[PDB]
């Protein structure tokens, strides 16, 4: 009756076991998932229009500060003054701007000029940069229309165009200088159908961008996500109100944690970056930058002042963010301090890395400040040192910094483990996971921490070479395909692998209107095709007719080369000499091939036969509807 | 994950034998008990048996019905059920499945058809059904063994389209009818891959 | 002494609506231990068996939240908060405690809610070629009726129909059934028809040649 | 002391944006900015929990809420503040 | 020497349906937890404070 | 055939680190239905006990998720990714293959890691109040050593000693003992240097009255 | 939810008899089986006793060397299990728990003490412990029952304050000392609220 209990109960709740520690596992990830990167994009004073660019920059000791621009129209010569305290005056002259501002290519979005001078800077700048990551991806931004990717973004006022405007730009100001439009505006171009947020939250307003991403990819709100910063000085008045403060170093150059510091040194930038699910994108297949582990956001609150930080409040979303991430200060090795280069700051940030960190290190580990090269970037800043540290772990390499003469002596240096990086190191893999931690903390007390960690190893495959391949690219405007055209030739002028080129045009590009192609078997094949590229045809398409021919097509060995090239027609004609087998006495093999006479009508008809029927099929095999 | 591979099946003539192969992966197969249950097409579903685990020595029960016909055996090492038909009946046709847990059947295959039968490839024969002053259609009869295709106006007719079951009539065939309701160009194309007989038909009054 | 179970033989559903389907036994499935041996499987159209509930109130994984259950001693109620378009098929409250399990008795169909149809009733006169062969086969035909539970008749009669179901439809959700009545050519032309009972139907009706 | 946080709805207005009496130097900047709002809460209170400044359109306010409503699923904060303000320093929309 | 299991699997079992479920319970609570108002102040014209 | 299951004694551990306890027996636990028998108890100081991992790798509700069981066959694992402060008390891995059990052997100590702290040592000499009463009681008082295992030996004995120890101290987290020699007035005036080893000691050092 | 209350403890003399009382709310108690395990003072766990419920049978297993002194029973009713201890020993002396589930104990008691003795109240004796050139501190010895307090200048003085445990002395009543270190005027109280004695001395060289 009941007697045989014990097998029943033991299956039974065996399986009871197994289907609930499944649930709690499930809600360890839900409630904890690491997120990944896979892809950014960068625009930075010096020429920086890339990350290889930053990489490349922070690796030579290459420094950015210039002098004041003169397109934008302000009256340098009435702000530049020796004298500090003459009213409406600025004791500097430098720092490191971003000279290329003003270039856009509104045609490229089919935007009439009148909107393009109305619309403020950053949101150009933030389409293009947002052009450019996606690209950077490897995925087609056309294939995004539909989808449910959500959009964050921060950003301040700069009250561009505030003066008197002419009639004609009537229409255009209000949205061309609201804010809520910038984001939403990108999704308008196209199509996305997640939420647009923008947030404002001084320097920190990046990273905490970043981290509110985080949180709807948790929630399922979105299968990936776009974030980053920008900021473009509209007018210089910051500065002269700056130097009422004297709180600006003449010199234009912030020594972060140097015995000579006396001020910090504005900047401007872009960066742009996408997150995704770590399993999602395992699933998809996208190649993973980094692994985005832990966040903490947090407010100063009551302090000295209302501007004055705290360290207490730095421990605390500190340990806040180590806890979120569950790992110990002992597994970090690298962190980018906020490095402003203020007489008053560092001191207490110093501290606070002492307090937190610097409790029983195995080894000494490093700091680091990227405005010490480049200023504050205020509010692209924080984003723009997460990219650094990216290219820092995928180089294996530890970049020094710059204005290091003799570390602060208001910092015991002997209370922990804590060193700078005078000079570059080398950070090679071991086997033990790397860590990398970030910080920011804005004028108006709010504050945010970060904590990242290395990709997973992958497994590379050799795949073999081609006999020939060939190569496409599609742009709007003939131009940009002319300069494509240049970008990939001066590129296939390194040593890569011409087939892995071929698949990434056709795998991680869109198609475009103007369109060219070249048919290559060598490097050097590519780039004579490519230098000589001269014509493109924009031609709009009718309706396509297969016409087929009479007689006298035939010549000696018709069908030798391709029946070894293209498998598929191979089956074809061999089904087709299967098919006539019953009526044939010959080998149509042969004779394809140039092994029997074809001035004989009752074998060349059947053979011209076969060869337009496998053309045919090859044209099919290729998407062809006649 | 766990997952289970079922072959073996097929097409037997009356009081022949067969075997039935099932493969788990992906997780402990020497811990659990498997079982076999069938279903007979339109019908509903019945015990065939189950073999225990060595945990409890691995007897095996099996139904009345079949009893001492099929039998069960299993492979630790290499984790596969194997079950024998043996002295085999038409009715006995039907889609089979084994499933993990002895009393609870949690996991399930992609199940395993198997038909017992003595008959021959047939073409079908297709004949009209007209109306008289809002219907019409087609009579696929007397073909075997499935599956025949049946396209109105080769295709182009769709819209009141009924294409029932075939029905296995009790002279060993099998049969259906396609019917096209059309108030107030009338083409049946029948297709046989088995006897590979392809005939279209038209309706008219 | 054979315990045994019953549940409601079928229910239409609307999408988006909660649902309950009671089933009661014959005897407490309740032990000594504290736990009811009752459990809850699904097939859906064509598919292999997945099941759904176990122990009368816990849910097995993988199957959506939106489902529960709950009962004790002989009764016994499966719920779901939320009926969607998928879930239509049979479904099955099986007792485990008594062994050996033979057979999943009848279970219970659902099926989409919708308006009452009366079954479109047509009748054909045998195909000519078939009668060359020797033989002939009426058909009647019924269309687009809803719910299920449509009945024939022939008369010129039983043993000799052969009747042919679809499913529910797609669009307007009704069904329709095919009945053949096959006999020899001879036979055919000795006599000189279909009569169709359906709760959609105000009365039966008969078609004939 | 406690953990509360704070999100509010806005937009910039450009209050007071023409010439400015040297004599309030020093209170323009931080007068007008538009993150200093929450900041300037969470100081004069003295809370800890994330303050966020969000504009997206007239709806911003709800936004607001629904963001708020997370965070509290998510466990940083005991209590939230949410809410949303607009007032017009000048009419030149309506002109618009 | 394995007769003793029976009853300590029983028992075993039981705990785990009860703490896994309540723990189910809980990330169901986590996912959806209903909020509650408890402040509320407003200014709009017609002289409404 | 009663099987023994074994732990180190005692692991010191510092808050933010892990920390590993085996535990081993004498045969393999694993059952024919495929379950290990073992289950692990902590007792916090003046605390009930309660239950943190049953068979193998089984975390019961409220316990923080930083425990963790692992092992099979005769050996087993108790793995904690952050020491904390709180977790401080006594670990008893105690088998449930074989019933009924008895007791749950000396299981396993946990103290705060911290440098090596060698016994501060004072004698006392009796007061003449306490000799008043007809008896004197000497201690050997061991201020401030970690970690414990400071034994003692009176010099002039056994059978008339008695010690107390305090628990790891709050704030220097060492220990103190009182270890005091009881004996009669008579026999405390008929004699006229107690002996203390701890590792924090290089050798045991003498004390005298 | 589940909770226990443990109840019926105290002092008592050897040889009698008592009983303990533990009431169980926020669960089915008929379907658990319950357990009595105690623990003397400085010692481990020791397992006591435990009884099954009744779909087992509802017996009942105690241990050998307290076998036929205690019996165990339980009131479904009302669910509260009662332990029946008779002709205690000063062995006995121990702190006992009565928890849920014979073989896993996963909820606990707060347990409750029972001491087994005979001795009688008295005051206690307070002596000095007075040094000669870093120590000093109180010995308080002879007091029954417990507690007993001692404070360094009314709690004036608190670092290096040590107040060791009591211990017990073969002759049944205790004794402990309070010492404090001051290398380089200073007043110990000892209040033994069991005899109502208030004594405080000083310690000088």
């Amino acid at each position: 009756m009941a007697s045989t209990d014990s097998e029943k109960v033991a299956e039974y709740l065996r399986r009871a076991t197994l289907d609930l520690r499944a649930a709690r596992q499930r809600i360890r990830e839900l409630e904890g998932e690491p997120i990944a990167i896979v892809g950014m994009a960068c625009r930075l004073p010096g020429g920086v229009a890339s990350p290889e660019d930053l990489w490349r920059l922070v690796a030579e000791r290459v420094d950015a500060v210039s002098e004041f621009p003169g397109d934008r129209g302000w009256d340098l010569d009435s702000l530049i003054d020796p004298d500090r305290e003459r009213a409406g005056t600025s004791y500097v002259g430098q720092g490191g701007f971003l000279h290329d501002a003003g270039e856009f290519d509104a045609g490229f979005f089919g935007i009439s000029p009148r909107e393009a001078v109305a619309m403020d800077p950053q949101q150009r700048l933030l389409l293009e940069t947002s052009w450019e990551a996606l690209e950077n991806a490897g995925v087609d931004p056309i294939a995004l229309k539909g989808t449910d990717t959500g959009v964050f973004s921060g950003l301040m006022g700069q009250g561009y165009g505030s003066g008197a405007v002419a009639p004609e730009l009537e229409g255009f100001v209000t949205t061309g200088v609201a804010s809520s439009v910038a984001s939403g505006r990108v999704s308008y171009v196209l199509g996305l159908e997640g939420p647009a947020v923008t947030v404002d939250t001084a320097c920190s307003s990046s990273l905490v961008a970043m981290h509110l991403a985080a949180q709807a990819l948790r929630q399922g709100e979105c299968s990936m996500a776009l974030a980053g910063g920008v900021t473009v000085m509209a007018t210089p008045g910051s500065f002269v109100e700056f130097s009422r403060q004297r709180a600006l170093a003449p010199d234009g150059r912030c020594k972060a944690f140097a015995a000579a510091a006396d001020g910090t040194g504005w900047s401007e930038g872009v960066g742009v970056v996408v997150l995704e699910r770590l399993s999602v994108a395992r699933e998809r297949g996208h190649r993973i930058l980094a692994v985005l582990r832990g966040s903490a956001v947090n407010q100063d609150g009551a302090s000295n002042g209302l501007t004055a930080p705290n360290g207490l409040s730095q421990q605390r979303v500190i340990r806040r963010a180590l806890a979120a991430a569950g790992l110990a200060p002992s597994d970090v090795d690298v962190v980018e301090a906020h490095g402003t280069g203020t007489t008053l700051g560092d001191p207490i940030e110093a501290q606070a890395l002492l307090a937190t960190y610097g409790q029983e290190r195995k080894q000494p580990l490093w700091l680091g400040s990227l405005k010490s090269n480049i200023g504050h970037a205020q509010a692209a800043a924080g984003v723009a040192g997460v990219i650094k540290m990216v290219q820092a772990l995928r180089h294996e390499t530890l970049p020094p910094t710059l204005h290091v003469d003799k570390p602060t002596l208001e910092v015991d240096w002997s209370a922990g483990a804590i060193e700078l990086l005078t000079e570059a190191r080398a950070w090679p893999r071991n086997g033990r996971p790397r860590r990398a931690g970030v910080s920011s903390f804005g004028v108006s007390g709010t504050n945010a921490h970060l904590i990242l960690e290395e990709a997973p190893a992958e497994e590379p495959v050799a795949a073999p070479e081609l006999p020939v391949v060939p190569l496409v690219v599609s742009a709007r405007s003939t131009e940009s395909l002319s300069g494509q055209a240049e970008r990939l030739a001066s590129l296939l002028e390194g040593d890569v692998s011409l087939t892995e080129v071929a698949g990434a045009l056709v795998s991680r590009r869109a198609v475009l209107d103007e369109r060219a192609v070249v048919v290559a078997g060598s490097r050097e094949e590519a780039v004579t095709g490519l230098r000589a590229l001269n014509t493109a045809g924009s031609g709009t398409p009718g309706k396509v007719v297969w016409v087929f021919p009479g007689q006298g097509t035939q010549w000696a060995g018709m069908g030798r080369e391709l029946l070894a090239e293209s498998p598929v027609f191979a089956e074809r004609i061999a089904e087709c000499a299967a098919a006539l087998a019953p009526w044939i006495d010959w080998s149509l093999v042969d004779v394809l091939r140039g092994e029997g006479d074809l001035g004989r009508v009752d074998v060349l008809q059947p053979a011209c036969f076969a060869v337009m029927v496998g053309l045919a099929a090859v044209w099919e095999s290729v998407g062809v509807r006649p | 994950e766990v997952q289970l591979v079922q072959s073996g099946g097929g097409l037997v003539q009356p009081g022949r034998s067969l075997r039935l192969s099932c493969t788990a992966s992906g997780f402990t197969f020497g811990d659990y008990a498997m079982s076999w249950v069938r279903q007979a097409p339109g019908k509903g579903l019945e015990w065939v048996g189950f073999i225990r685990s060595k945990a409890y020595g691995g007897t095996t029960e099996y139904a009345a019905s079949v009893k001492g016909r099929f039998t069960i055996s299993r492979d630790d090492s290499k984790s596969i059920a194997y079950l024998q038909m043996n002295s085999l009946k038409t009715e006995d046709t039907a889609v089979y499945y084994c499933t993990r847990g002895g009393t609870l059947f949690d996991y399930w295959g992609q199940g395993t058809l198997v038909t017992v039968s003595s008959a021959s490839t047939k073409g079908p024969s297709v004949f009209p059904l007209a109306p008289s002053s809002a219907a019409l259609g087609c009579l696929v009869k007397d073909y075997f063994p499935e599956p025949v295709t049946v396209s109105w106006n080769s295709g182009a007719l769709t819209s009141g389209v009924h294409t029932f079951p075939a029905v296995l009539q009790s002279s060993g065939l099998y049969s259906l009818s396609s019917v096209v309701t059309v108030p107030s160009t009338y083409i049946c194309n029948v297709n046989h891959k088995p006897s590979n007989t392809k005939v279209d038909k038209k309706v008219e009054p | 002494d054979v315990v045994m179970t019953q549940s409601p033989l079928s229910l239409p559903v609307t999408p988006g609506e909660p649902a309950s389907i009671s089933c009661r036994s014959s005897q407490s499935l309740l032990h000594s231990n504290g736990y009811n041996y009752l459990d809850w499987y699904l097939q859906k159209p064509g598919q292999s068996p997945q099941l759904l509930i176990y122990l009368g109130s816990n849910r097995a994984s993988g199957v959506p939240d939106r489902f529960s259950g709950s009962g004790s001693g002989t009764d016994f109620t499966l719920k779901i908060s939320r009926v969607e378009a998928e879930d239509v098929g049979v479904y099955y409250c099986m007792q485990s405690l008594q062994t050996p399990r033979l057979t999943f008795g009848p279970g219970t169909k659902v099926d989409i809610k919708r308006t009452v149809a009366a079954p479109s009733v047509f009748i054909f006169p045998p195909s000519d070629e078939q009668l060359k062969s020797g033989t002939a086969s009426v058909v009647c035909l019924l269309n687009n009726f809803y719910p299920r539970g449509a009945k024939v008749q022939w008369k010129v009669q039983s043993g000799n129909s052969q009747e042919s179901v679809t499913e529910q439809d797609s669009k307007d959700s009704t069904y329709s059934l095919s009945s053949t009545l096959t006999l020899s050519k001879a036979d055919y032309e000795k006599h000189k028809a279909c009569e169709v009972t359906h709760q959609g139907l105000s009365s039966p009706v008969t078609k004939s040649f």
